[PDB]
């Protein structure tokens, strides 16, 4: 009936920051 | 010290006062099935 939230993650694309920089992948 | 006494005229200042007070305590961890609703839907976060 009740619980407990663990691990609140959080990406980077979404954020709001990435629109200031050109962000892109490379091997 | 004391809001309501000193700054009983100016009625901003309390409020700003309130909104410092409950944005100041880390909201707890918990997600339950059932707990307080309004009437929208919208949950009840505190207590004053």
């Amino acid at each position: 009936g009740t619980y407990c939230n663990t691990l609140n993650f959080v990406r980077f694309l979404e954020l709001g920051l990435s629109v200031a920089c050109i962000c892109t992948k490379f091997p | 010290m004391f809001f309501m006494t000193r700054h009983a005229r100016e009625p901003r200042l309390i409020s700003a006062y309130l909104s410092d007070m409950v944005s100041c305590t880390q909201p707890s961890v918990m997600v339950s099935r059932i707990t307080h609703t309004n009437t929208r839907g919208r949950q009840v976060d505190g207590v004053l």
